[PDB]
C-alpha cells in the first residue's frame, strides 16, 4: 500500500498509516552548498544529526469558527534544541526543511484544511502607513490567528482571512508548494522545502525564509458526539544545516 | 562617406523594439549566477496550476470565505440544479480573478481546453452520484437535467477517490476567442444536477460543501498582449 | 562574425536575417526572444512519487 | 564559416490530439485526489471520442522574455529653466520600480528576477502662461547625471558636482531622437528581489520590507546653461526595459490597490464581484 | 554561397500570335453555346488570317500584390493642445476600413484577404487665429497608442492609461520623418472578411453585416505634455499598405454611391448613361 | 563610426516605396492558412470572364 | 545571408540587386512584388465535362 | 582570413581559496618585518582553517585605461555675440588640466602619463534678459580654433586670424550633435609630467614648478557671422577623455582642496576626523 | 543610396562610450617611447601596499602626529582593551584617508579579504602578549575579552619580528558590500587586549607605541566606478 | 580587415562582436578597454633577496 509513509531524521522518527504523496518543493531535493557558489572563506560546521531531527511545535485547538493560523520560520524553531543554540552563535546559516502536519478525525467528521509554504511573505499594516514591531508577527513558536472582519488595531498585522495578509486572492495560493488535508481521505501532509534565496546564505535571526499557513476552506462540522475539538499539531525538521561566521552569542 | 538615405520611421520611439544600445558601464562585472529553485520560463506554466473557483456569488454573502464552497443537501427534489456558470474564463466574474483569469486579462486572444475539478468535503460515510454537463453554445441554456445531458457529461461517482475532473473540450468555429468576449465568440455553459442525491447515516451533518478548481491543459496558448483593466492609480504613489 | 537564423513565420506561408553585434559589452545586445522551451513538471507535478494518470491515485 | 555562422532554433507548436474511440475497462483517468497537491494531466481523449488534429499553435508570445520585454515608465517630473525656487530648477530621483502601478504589478508576479536593463528618456518642453510671452530662445540642451550610491549630489543647479568626471551622463538637444542606453545587471545580490520579508538590523529592529534592499543610486536632470527671460517648464520621462531576462518561484498576482510606493500596505478587498444567484447563467 | 544565395524568377509574357491561313472545314470555333458558363477561348487566329507576333507584353503590374500595396489614407482626426473640452484634447478611433471611400472600394472588389499591413502616420501642426498670436513654444511631441480589444481606455489627456507597459506606442517628434510600423494578420479567423451575410445571435437577432467581426482595437493620441499658452491645433492621418497579399472569390465593383461607414444601404441607380439611339456612333 | 551622407530623397514618404519597418507585434503566431476556393492572383483572371454589355441606351 | 536577384527591365535593353533581411518577424520583409503567376481556369473554364473549342459546343 | 582575423583575450579572475586543515609546525606565516619594506603577502589560508572557494571575480574595471576613460569637464566660457566691449566676444583659453578640480585630482595619483586624448565640445545659447527681445534670428554658427604654440593669435572677433590656412578649426551649427575630434600624443618629452620639481633657469631663478612644462598652446572660439540686434549669450565647454593610457610612479592622493592653478600650494588639513575615544566603536 | 533609419539614442553624447574620430593632427610623429621604471597597470596593485592607519583618533589631539601611535603601559588590569574600531574601510574614519580608503572612495562596491599589520615599537628588552579578534556582524561588539575570543583572533608574540599580521577573512551573505556602508551591509569589528601584559626591566620607559597598517590580499577587487565625495570646490581656480 | 573577438559576459550566462578601422591614424582607433594583465610586485616585494613567506624574515 502506498498510504503509509516512515520518514527517519536523525534519532526521531515519523509514521503516518493514512496519508497522501509527498511534495517535494520545487522538484529539488535539500542538499549542501557547492565549491563554485560559495562566499564565504572560512570552513562551515555541519551537527548533522544534532541538529537535523523532528522537532514538535506546540499544538493548536480546531473549533467550528477558526479562521486559520500562520507561523513564520526559522523565527519558530529560535530556541528549540541545538538548533537555536548554532542560530544564536553563528552569522550566517542555511538548511532545507521537512515540513509535517498532524490533524485526524472519525469518519463522522467533515473539513478541509490548505497547508503551504510562502517563501517572502511579506505582510501588510492594520493601518496604511504606520509601522509595527517584530512581534505582531513572530513571537518564537506561537501560532498567530487571522481574522473574519478586518483589523483595525494600528499595533498589528492586517489580518483579514480572504486576502492572507499579502493584498492577494486567499484562492490563488495554489501557486506555492502546498497540500491538502482532507478528513475524509488523509490525516497528514508533508512537504520538504528546499532552501531558496537570493544569496548563498543568510542570517537566520534578520530574516524571515518562508512562513507556513493552515487555513480552513471547508469549516469543522459534526453532530451529537463528545469531541468538541480536533487537535492540529506541527512538527519540522531541518535538513543539511550548516552554518558559518562564529561570534559572540544572541542575535 | 558612404552615401545613404533615411526612410520612414527615423527617430522614433517603439515602445516594442529590438535594438543595441551602448553600455553606460563598460567592462561591469556581473555576480556569477546561482541556480535557484522554481525558475519559470513560461507564463502557460503558470496558468496550468490549479485555483479555486468562487463559485458561490449569492450577492448575500456576508464572510467572504463563503464564496469558495458550494452548498448541498440530504433532502432535494429527485432532479435539482447544484450550480451553473457562464464559460467566460477572462470575463465572467466566477473566472475573473483565478489564477488563469489573471493571466488570460493580460492577453487579447485565447485557445484551447480546459480542466474544472471538483473536490467532495463531506463526511466519510457520505455518498451520492452527479451529473456534470458542458452545453456548447446555442440560443438557450439548458433549464433542466434532461437538456443538459444531451450535451458533454460526465457522471460522478463519490467514493474513495474524492475528486472527478471534467475536461471541456475546445469546440469552436475559430482557432482564437477573444478574452473580452462578445455573442459572436461564446463558448457555451456549465451546469451540474443531482444524479441519485445524497444519502447519509445517523449521526452525520445534514450539509456539505463542494469545490471547484479550474486550470488550463496542455495545448493552451494565448496571444496578443495588452494591459490589464484590473488596476489603475489616480495620483503618483508616494 | 555575422550570425544567420530564421525568422518567424507571417502571412505568405527567404525567412533568414543578418545579425552583427557593434559593441564589446554583451549586455549591449538585442533581445533574445526566440527561445521556446518550457517544462510545468516543477509546479503541476511536484509530489515524490511518480503518479499514473491511468491508476488510481490513493491506493 | 569566419564569416557567416548558421544558428539554429525551432518551433515548438502544442500538443496534438489523438483519435480516441469507445473504452469500456477498470482504467479511471477522470478519478483522482487534489489531496497530493498534483494537478490532473487528463486530456480531452481520455474522456470523450475524439478526432486528430494537429496544431501549429504555438506558445511563443507566453515567455518571460516576450511578457517583460515592453518599455514601460517608471517616473516623469518638471523642472523649470528659471524660478525663485532653487530646488525647482531640478530633478533627484531615488531609483525604484514601485513608483508606477502597472509596470510593479507585472513585475511583483515573481520573487527574484536577473536581467539587462535599457533606459529610454523622453523629454519635452512647453512655455509657461504669463502677461507677456514674446521672446526668441535658441534650442535647449538638457543633461541626465547618475550617481552611484554614497557619490556627491549637487545642491543647485549650478554646482560643481556637475562636472562628472567618473558619474556617466548623457547631454541631449531637443528635436532629435529621445536618448539610450544599456545597463546590465548591477545587484550585489545574486539577482533582485521584489520581497524582503525581514528587518535592517540583526535583533529584529529598523526598516522593514523591500525598502531595505533599494540601494541603486539617483538620476539628477537639468537645463546645461538655458535661462529664458520668462519661464520654460521641462518634463521628463523614463522607461525601463528589461532584456536577457530570467525569473524564479512565481507568485499570485496582486488584488487589492496599491497605496504606498514602500510597502505592501493595503485596504481588505472583496474576492470578487457578485450575481443574482448560483444558477444565474444570463447577461 | 553562405553568403550570397542565387534567387531566380522569370518574365512571363503575354501568348503570342500564331500564323493562319485561309480555311475551309466542318470545325467552327466561332460556334459555342454560353449556357453552360463557359467563357469561349477563340482568339483572331481562329477566324481571320493573322501573321506571326512575338508579344513581350507582361501582366505584371495587375498583379494583387502590386494592386493593392499603395498606401491610403483610412482616417483623419483633428486635436488641440489646450481648450475647456477635454473629449476635444485627444483622439479615439475604432479601427475599420469602411471610412474612406476609394481604399474600400479596392478592397471590396474581394470577399476574403490575407495580408501583412503597414501603417504610416502623417501629423502636421497650425496656431489657431485669434487677436494674440506672440508665442515662443519648442518643438512639439506625439503620442499614438494602440489598444487592444478589452483594454483599458483613456478619459482624458493625463489620464494614467497613458503610461503603457505592454500596449505599444510611438513618441514622435516634430519635424523628422513620419512614423512607420509593421503588423502580421491578426485575425482570429483564416482570412479577413470584407462581407458577413448573417447575424450575432444564434436565433437571428441583434447586428447584422460586417459590424458583427469588426474587433481591432482602438487607437488613441495626444501631445505629451505640449501645453501653448494659445491654442494649437494637429492632424492626424492614418495610411494603410498591405503586404503578402492573397485573396479569394472576386466580386464585382461596387456602381452606387457609399451612405453608411458600417452598412451596406444604397439608393438605387441607373446601369449606365444613355444616348441618342442604338445607332448614335458620333460624338 | 562609419563616415555617410544623405543624398536627395532622405525623410521623404513615397506612398509606392519598399522597405523594411519594425514589427509592433514582436513573435506573434499568425492563424494557419488554409485554401478557400477560388483563389485569385491576377486582375486580368477578373477581365477575362464575360459580362453582359448594355447596348440599348436609349434615353427613353 | 543576402538574397541575389533580377530587377525588372528598363529603357537601354547589371540588372542585378541584393537584399538582406534585418529583422526577426516575417512581417517585417518587403513586398513580394515579383511573383507573376497566374491561371485562368478556375474562373472561365468552371465545367465538369472539358471542351474542345473546335468541336460544336451541345453535342 | 583576410576578410576575418580572430583575436583571443582572456579573463583573468582573483585567485582562489585553497582548503587548509589543523597545522602545527615551526613554520610562521603570521610573523614577519615590516623593516624591510616588504609588504606581506600571507592570505586566511595561512591562518586559520578555509573551505574551497573557486572565485569568478575580475579586476576588469580597476585598470586604469577604464580608470581614466571617462569624459570630464576640463573649461567653461561664456561669450556673446555682440557688446561694446571687444575682449568679451570671444575666448582665449590656455589649455591646461588643472582648471577642474575633480579630473586634475585623478591625474595627479601618477607622476608621469602617456595618452591619446578625445576631445568634445558642448555649446549652448540664451537671450539676455532686457526690456524688449522680440526678435528672429536665424541658427547660430560657432567656430572652434587651435592655435599651436608661437602662432599668430586673434585680437577681435573679425580679425585675419581666423582665416586658419594651416591651425585646424571646426565650424559648428546649433541643434546638431556635439562636436569630437581625437589628438595624439602631443609632448616634446616621452612623457607627460603632472609634476616638476625644478626651476626654468639654469641657475635656479624663475619660474617654478609644473608651470615651466606648459605649452600646450591656445584654443579660441567666436560667432562665425551672428551679430544679434540684442545679445546672446554662448557657453562652451569642454571634454577630455584619454585613450590608450599608460602611467608610471603612482603617488598619494592629494588630502588638502587645491588654492591655485598653476601651484601646489595649501593651508595645512588634519589627518582624519576624530571620536570620542580610542575604544568607542558605536555610531 | 543605401536605405537607413536611425534609432533611440542618435546625436547624444554619453561621457563612457567608445566611437572612433577623426584625428585633427593627420600623419603627426609621436615621440619614441621610454621603459620608464614603475609602471603601474591596475589600481589594485595600489591598493595592495600597505599604509599607516591612524587609529588614535581621541578628540583631544593637540599633535597630528599622535594619531598614528595607540599608547600601551606597563601596568595594567589583568583584561584590558587596547583598541577597538569598525571595518568600514571606506567609511569609517580611521580607514577613510589610508591608501586603501581612497582607491575605495572612487568605487561604490568591493569585495574581498583584508591584512591588519601591527608593529611593536617599544625597547629591545621590552616583551608581551596581545590577542587581536575579529568579530563578525553582530547585535552588540564585545564587551570583554571573554567574548572576543570566540570570534577570528590570534594571539602575537612580541620578540625579535617585530611584527604580526592578522588576516580578516571575508565573511559575507552577498558576493560584494557597499562602500557606503548600511547596517544591510555591515562587516562587523576589530580589537585588541592585552593576553599577559607589558613587562620590562629596570632603566626602560615606562611606554610604548604600536602602529598599525592596512592593505588588501590578493583576491580583493572593486566595481562601479563613482565620484569621490572628498574633493570639492565652490569657484574655478585661477 | 574586420578583426572579431569575445566581448564581455553579462546577463544569462553569440558573445562575438566586429571591428573595422576607418581612418588612417592609430589616434582614431577606439579604446582597448580589454586588457587586463596586471603584476603588483614592483610595489610589494621591490627587496633584493626573495624573503619565503614561510620562513622567518629576519634571520
Ligand atoms: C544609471 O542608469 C540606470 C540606473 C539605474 C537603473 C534602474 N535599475 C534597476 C531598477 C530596478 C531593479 C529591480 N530591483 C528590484 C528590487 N528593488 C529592491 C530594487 C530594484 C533593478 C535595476 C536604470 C538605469
Ligand atoms: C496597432 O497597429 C495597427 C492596428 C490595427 C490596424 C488595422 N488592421 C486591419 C484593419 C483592417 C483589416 C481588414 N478587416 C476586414 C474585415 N473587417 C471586419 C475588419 C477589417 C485587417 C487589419 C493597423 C495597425
Ligand atoms: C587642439 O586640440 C587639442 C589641443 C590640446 C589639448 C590638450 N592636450 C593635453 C592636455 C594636457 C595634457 C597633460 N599635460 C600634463 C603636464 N602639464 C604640464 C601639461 C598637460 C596633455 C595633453 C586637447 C585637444
Ligand atoms: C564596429 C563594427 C562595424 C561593422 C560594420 C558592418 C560590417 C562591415 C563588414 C561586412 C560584414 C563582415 C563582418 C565579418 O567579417 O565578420
Ligand atoms: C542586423 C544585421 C546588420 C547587417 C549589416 C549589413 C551587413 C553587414 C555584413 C556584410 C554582408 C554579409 C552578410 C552575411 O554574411 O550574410
Ligand atoms: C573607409 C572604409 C569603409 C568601409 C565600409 C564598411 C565595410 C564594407 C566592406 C565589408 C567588410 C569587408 C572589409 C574587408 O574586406 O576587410
Amino acid at each position: 500500500s502506498d498510504r503509509v509513509r516512515s520518514i527517519t531524521l536523525g534519532n526521531s522518527t515519523i509514521t503516518t498509516q493514512e496519508c497522501a504523496n509527498v511534495v517535494v518543493g520545487y522538484g529539488r531535493w535539500p542538499t549542501y552548498l557547492r565549491d563554485d557558489e560559495a562566499t564565504a572563506e572560512d570552513q562551515p560546521t555541519q551537527p548533522d544529526v544534532a541538529t537535523c531531527r523532528f522537532y514538535t511545535l506546540d499544538s493548536i485547538k480546531w473549533e467550528k469558527g477558526s479562521v486559520g493560523w500562520w507561523w513564520k520560520f526559522p523565527e519558530a524553531l529560535s530556541d528549540m534544541g541545538l538548533f537555536g543554540q548554532n542560530m544564536q552563535y553563528h552569522y550566517l546559516g542555511r538548511a532545507g526543511y521537512t515540513i509535517h502536519v498532524q490533524c485526524n478525525a472519525s469518519k463522522f467528521h467533515q473539513g478541509c484544511l490548505l497547508v503551504v509554504c510562502v517563501p517572502e511573505a511579506e505582510m501588510g499594516g492594520a493601518v496604511v502607513g504606520q509601522a509595527f514591531s517584530a512581534t505582531a508577527m513572530a513571537n518564537g513558536d506561537k501560532a498567530y490567528e487571522f481574522t473574519s472582519a478586518t483589523q483595525s488595531d494600528q499595533t498589528k498585522v492586517q489580518t483579514a482571512i480572504h486576502n492572507a495578509g499579502m493584498g492577494v486572492g486567499v484562492g490563488n495560493l495554489t501557486i506555492y508548494p502546498h497540500q491538502w488535508i482532507n478528513l475524509r481521505t488523509n490525516n497528514s501532509a508533508t512537504i520538504v522545502m528546499p532552501y531558496i534565496n537570493s544569496v548563498p546564505m543568510d542570517n537566520m535571526f534578520r530574516h524571515y525564509n518562508f512562513t507556513l499557513m493552515v487555513i480552513p476552506f471547508v469549516k469543522l462540522d459534526y453532530a451529537d458526539t463528545a469531541s468538541t475539538y480536533v487537535p492540529i499539531t506541527v512538527t519540522v525538521a531541518p535538513m543539511c544545516a550548516e552554518y558559518n561566521g562564529l561570534r559572540l552569542a544572541q542575535a | 562617406g558612404l552615401p545613404t538615405m533615411n526612410t520612414p520611421g527615423s527617430t522614433q520611439f517603439l515602445t516594442s523594439d529590438d535594438f543595441q544600445s551602448p553600455c553606460a558601464l563598460p567592462q561591469f562585472d556581473v555576480t556569477p549566477s546561482m541556480n535557484i529553485p522554481g525558475e519559470v520560463k513560461n507564463l502557460m506554466e503558470i496558468a496550468e496550476v490549479d485555483s479555486v473557483v468562487p463559485v458561490n456569488n449569492v450577492q448575500d454573502t456576508t464572510d467572504q470565505m463563503e464564496m469558495f464552497r458550494i452548498p448541498v443537501t440530504i433532502n432535494a427534489p429527485l432532479q435539482q440544479q447544484v450550480f451553473g456558470l457562464r464559460l467566460q474564463p477572462g470575463l465572467d466574474s466566477v473566472f475573473k480573478h483565478t489564477l488563469l483569469g489573471e493571466i488570460l486579462n493580460y492577453y487579447a486572444h485565447w485557445s484551447g481546453s480546459m480542466k474544472l475539478t471538483f473536490v467532495f468535503c463531506g463526511s466519510a460515510m457520505a455518498t451520492g452520484k452527479f451529473l456534470i454537463a458542458y452545453s456548447p453554445p446555442g440560443a438557450n441554456p439548458p433549464k433542466t437535467r434532461k437538456d443538459a445531458m444531451l450535451g458533454t457529461h460526465i457522471i460522478w461517482d463519490i467514493g474513495l477517490q474524492s475528486s472527478c475532473v471534467l475536461c471541456v473540450p475546445w469546440i469552436s468555429q475559430t482557432h482564437y476567442r477573444l478574452v473580452q468576449q462578445d455573442e459572436y465568440t461564446s463558448a457555451g455553459y456549465v451546469t451540474c444536477w443531482y444524479q441519485t442525491g445524497m444519502i447519509v447515516p445517523p449521526g452525520t451533518p445534514n450539509s456539505s460543501s463542494i469545490m471547484c478548481f479550474a486550470s488550463a491543459c496542455n495545448d493552451f496558448s494565448v496571444r496578443m498582449l495588452r494591459d490589464t483593466p484590473f488596476i489603475s492609480q489616480d495620483n503618483k504613489l508616494q | 562574425g555575422a550570425q544567420v537564423s530564421t525568422q518567424k513565420t507571417g502571412a505568405h506561408e527567404i525567412i533568414h536575417y543578418t545579425n552583427i553585434n557593434y559593441y564589446k559589452d554583451a549586455a549591449s545586445n538585442s533581445a533574445n526572444r526566440q527561445d521556446f522551451t518550457q517544462d510545468p513538471s516543477k509546479f503541476t507535478e511536484p509530489v515524490k512519487d511518480v503518479m499514473i494518470k491511468s491508476l488510481p491515485a490513493l491506493n | 564559416g569566419d564569416v557567416e555562422e548558421a544558428i539554429e532554433r525551432a518551433v515548438v507548436h502544442v500538443a496534438d490530439t489523438m483519435r480516441s474511440g469507445p473504452s469500456n475497462s477498470a482504467s479511471v483517468p477522470a478519478l483522482t485526489a487534489v489531496e497530493t497537491g498534483h494537478t490532473s494531466q487528463v486530456t480531452p481523449s481520455d474522456t470523450m471520442q475524439t478526432r486528430h488534429v494537429k496544431n501549429y499553435h504555438s506558445r511563443s508570445e507566453s515567455t518571460v522574455e516576450n511578457f517583460l520585454g515592453r518599455s514601460a515608465c517608471v517616473y516623469m517630473e518638471e523642472y523649470k529653466t528659471t524660478d525663485n525656487d532653487v530646488n525647482k530648477k531640478f530633478v533627484a530621483w531615488p531609483i525604484n520600480t514601485k513608483q508606477m502601478v502597472q509596470m510593479r504589478r507585472k513585475l511583483e508576479m515573481f520573487t527574484y528576477l536577473r536581467f539587462d536593463m535599457e533606459v529610454t528618456f523622453v523629454i519635452t518642453s512647453r512655455q509657461d502662461p504669463g502677461t507677456t510671452l514674446a521672446q526668441d530662445m535658441p534650442v535647449l540642451t538638457h543633461q541626465i547625471m547618475y550617481v552611484p550610491p554614497g557619490g556627491p549630489i549637487p545642491a543647485k543647479v549650478d554646482d560643481y558636482a556637475w562636472q562628472t568626471s567618473t558619474n556617466p551622463s548623457i547631454f541631449w538637444t531637443e528635436g532629435n531622437a529621445p536618448a539610450r542606453m544599456s545597463i546590465p545587471f548591477i545587484s550585489i545580490g545574486n539577482a533582485y528581489s521584489n520581497f524582503y520579508d525581514g528587518w535592517s538590523n540583526f535583533d529584529q529592529r529598523g526598516s522593514y520590507g523591500y525598502n531595505t534592499l533599494n540601494n541603486l543610486g539617483h538620476i539628477y536632470v537639468r537645463h546645461v546653461s538655458g535661462s529664458s527671460p520668462h519661464p520654460i517648464t521641462s518634463t521628463i520621462r523614463v522607461y525601463f526595459k528589461p532584456k536577457h531576462t530570467r525569473a524564479w518561484v512565481p507568485r499570485p498576482p496582486r488584488l487589492c490597490q496599491y497605496k504606498k510606493a514602500f510597502s505592501v500596505d493595503f485596504t481588505p478587498t472583496p474576492i470578487t464581484d457578485t450575481r443574482k444567484d448560483i444558477n444565474t447563467v444570463t447577461t
